[PDB]
Order: structure tokens, then sequence, then C-alpha cells
């Protein structure tokens, strides 16, 4: 069985063929799996901020605007790459370059960043080490076409059926010392979803579940996000917002004392989740 | 023509009486600066490697893992090649889903093994966008890569001779000469390579 000569005869790609792939029913039968997740999500939940949002055009505003530091930084700008191959500002990588994410980082942080599937591979590890981070690890969004079986960049060998989101880390983190700020291993780095229809720009959410299941940072900013993205737990900041609510200060507040920036953590979910 | 295979060291192998390949494709041993229970090639060596004089025309599939996505782009580009895609084969059981648990890479766990693909030159004759960059396959053998590697690379390049380097027994395959340690001995057929072979041991 070749799933890959079955795509050349029948248009299904291999990755239509992966069982339970969703939220929900990957765990269905792993009930102690599904708890670490259930449990997890519910301290995400008791320790999250109400939703924040500031419109700002990120070409032209200061970043530097935006406080307290960030844990983790989730980056969506829309590639000038995708709207000249299929037809609010678009972005080139020396657009992206330019930005100073870098000075809102946290000393000890993680960014997350939307590369495509093309040129974005080679020039996203570049803004990487722009910014101050080191790649670290790379979370494939797998797209089905179980709806649309068929084909579908003129360097180009390969159909491309996926997006890369690099993931990079800045300062020094231990895994089994520094068990107050991430939990390592609870996610894997794919995101299987059927293919979104041409012009549908979002997004899985499935990346904010690993982003917040992985980092125990309560700082979290999501840029390119937009009215429909808004999350608790998170700072979103777009172009296309339809108002705003963000004030620095009151954002700040919320990690201040007698806040921690960190969730913390139950001793329960310490005695679950994948240690050495 | 059937498979053939040399028993060597790549370091050390004088590749030249080898011929041009329309594709070439590597899994080396990388150094990813972890302890491990097989022996690395270093930077260098890796660097060194004369990829170069195996191809003017064709593809470069390079297998890379860890530090090696970076180091792997840079031998990429030192052996004169332009990363054109980037090849994951994900990772299922024997009832077709992910394996999830464990801990499988430094911060995630890890679904998947990744290939980058190279152009050098200008190469003619090759079939563009038959397959997709995914492949889903069960890990079946002690090798790193997927099986569908082989035909996918003959759909884009029919017919044409092509070279495996860090080659394993199960690896060989017809229109492939597959290089390794762990080969049985030296097997070629194709008239020229014999003949140079000859006379350079």
């Amino acid at each position: 069985n070749d799933y890959c000569q079955h795509f050349v005869d029948t248009g299904h790609r291999p990755q239509n063929f992966i069982r339970d792939v969703g939220l929900a029913d990957r765990f269905e039968e792993y009930p102690k799996l599904r708890e670490l997740i259930r449990l997890k999500d519910e301290l995400i939940a008791k320790s999250n901020t109400p939703p924040m949002y500031l419109q700002a055009d990120i070409e032209a505003f200061d970043i530097r605007e935006l406080t307290p530091k960030f844990d983790v930084i989730l980056l969506e700008p829309p590639l000038e790459e995708y709207y000249r191959e299929t037809g609010e500002k678009c972005w080139t990588w020396d657009d992206i370059m330019k930005l100073e994410i870098d000075e809102i980082a946290a000393p000890r942080s993680f960014i997350f960043l939307w590369c495509g599937s093309g040129e974005g591979l080679d020039l996203g590890r570049v803004c990487l080490r722009k910014w101050g981070y080191r790649r670290c690890e790379d979370i494939c969004w797998i797209k089905t076409n179980k709806n649309n079986p068929g084909k579908t960049d003129p360097k180009a060998v390969f159909q491309r059926t996926k997006e890369h989101c690099l993931m990079g880390i800045k300062g020094t983190v231990k895994c089994s010392t520094d068990g107050d700020f991430i939990h390592a291993n609870v996610d894997i780095d794919l995101i299987i979803t059927e293919e979104p229809e041409i012009g549908n720009i979002e997004k899985p959410v499935e990346i904010f579940h690993i982003i917040e299941h992985f980092c125990l940072g309560r700082r979290r900013l999501h840029l390119f996000g937009r009215d429909s993205t808004i999350r608790p737990g998170w700072l979103t900041v777009g172009p296309t917002l339809t108002n705003s609510n963000y004030n620095a200060e009151t954002y700040a507040s919320y990690f201040s004392a007698p806040n921690s920036y960190l969730t913390g953590c139950t001793e329960e979910i310490e005695r679950l989740r994948p240690k050495s | 023509f059937p498979p053939q295979w040399i028993c060597c060291d790549i370091r050390y192998l004088d590749v030249s009486i080898l011929g041009k390949f329309a594709v070439v494709m590597a899994d080396p041993p990388w150094d990813i600066h972890m302890e491990l229970p097989y022996g690395t090639l270093t930077d260098d060596e890796m660097r060194r490697l004369n990829i170069p004089v195996l191809q003017d025309d064709g593809f470069l599939f390079l297998w890379v893992t860890g530090r090696a996505m970076e180091l792997g782009r840079e031998c990429l580009n030192l052996w004169g090649y332009e990363r054109v895609d980037e090849i994951i084969w994900v990772k299922t059981n024997q009832l077709q889903r992910i394996i999830r648990t464990g801990r499988t890479g430094h911060w995630l766990n890890h679904g998947k093994e990744h290939c980058l693909v190279g152009v050098k030159g200008n190469p003619q004759g090759f079939n563009q966008g038959l397959d997709c960059d995914v492949i889903v396959a069960e890990v079946r053998s002690t090798s790193h890569k997927p099986d569908e590697i082989y035909g996918m690379i003959e759909r884009l390049s029919p017919g044409t001779r092509k070279i495996e380097l860090f080659g394993r027994p199960h690896n060989v395959q017809p229109n492939w000469i597959t290089l390794g340690n762990q080969l049985d001995g030296i097997h070629l057929l194709d008239p020229d390579v014999v003949a140079r072979f000859k006379q350079r041991y």
C-alpha cells in the first residue's frame, strides 16, 4: 500500500488517510491522555486574561508601545507570496524582518512564525536569527482534500499541501529544571485539517492549544490576528480589528503582584505530565 | 539497469568514477550534538563530501533532523543547489494514527522526518507536481526514511540513473547505485563505471 501512488491515481492526498486527527477524537479511547489535556486546558482557562485587542497598522506601528514583555509570540503576517500566487498590507520577507520583535520578547521566550511553504522556510529562519531566536521545532499544518480531491510556485517540484509554523527559542530554558516555564512533549509538531476555501486565510485554532500547553507564561501576543481570532489569554494586534480595548497599564496589571506572569501548575498535572 | 552497490566509506571513495546522476539522495548520520547508538560524521566531513561532481543538472534529496535542518541547508547551498521544496514523512502506526505520546523531541513531540529538495543547474525531462510533499507511511525498516520516496523520485525523473549515499542493504533499487559501509561487497554492472573502477582500483 503506497498512498503516494494512490494520490497520483485518485487525487486524494496521503494525509487524507490519517485517522483521528481532530481535537476531540484523538484521545476518545485514551481517557488518561484526554485527562491531561482537560486538566491543562482548565489551568489555562483558570488563569487566562480576558481577551485584549488593538487595531494597529503594524508596518507603521512602534512595537515598543506593546508592554509588558511576552512569553510567547505568534506571528501570522499576510504573505505577499500567497496573494501574488493566488490572486490589508501584504508582507515581503524584508518587510517582516524589519519588525523589532526582539524589543518586546521576554528574555526567556518562544516565537511561532507562520512561514508558508516556499522561500519562507529559509527566510523565516533568517528572521528568527535577526530577532535573537534559535529555530527549535517546525509545526507543520498538513491539509487534507477529502472534500475536493485532485491536483493544485514555478520553482516547486511537488504539490505543496502544508504550511510550516517555525518555533524559536530565546534565552536559556532547561526542560527538566524549568518545569515552571514549560511542559514539554504534551503535543506533537503536526496539525491536520481540511484545506480551507480559497481566500479563507485563517490558521487552525489548534496552534493556540499547542502554544498554551507548552509554555506556562501568561503573556501571549498574536500579531496579525483578527476579530475572528480574539481569545482569552491573548493580546491580539492587527490592522483589521474593528475595536480596541488594549490599555498597557491594565494589561500589565494582570501579571504583576499579586499575580504571576506564570500559570503555575497543579499537583495532579505534575503527576500526569511527561517527564524525564 | 538492475541494482548496483559499493560497500565503502563515503568520506573516502573516489566518487568521480561513478559518472553523473539525475538524482542524488542522502540520509546521512548527522552529528546532531546528542549521544547516539550509531556513529556520526562531523560537520566538516559532511561539508567536504564530494557531492558536486556527482551532478551537473538535477535534484538532491537530503534528509535532515535536529540541528541539521540548518546545517543541511548550508550543505545544500555549499554543494551548489537551491532549495525548492521540503518533503515530510508523517509516521503512522499500524492503524494509520499518529503516535502522539512519549518524549520524542526536545520541546514538542516529533511526528515527521524532513527531506530538503534541491535543484542544480537546468534539468531536462522531469515531471513536476505529480506527487505531494507529504508522505504518510508506517515505520517498516531500520531506515529512518520511507520506501515511498523511491517511487516519487521515479515518477519525477523516469528512467534516469540515480545515486544513494549512506544506503543499507534493503535500500538497493533498480536505476540506483547504493553506497554505504554495510552493503555486501561491490556489485557494478554499468560498463563505463566498471571501466573507471578498474582503472581507479
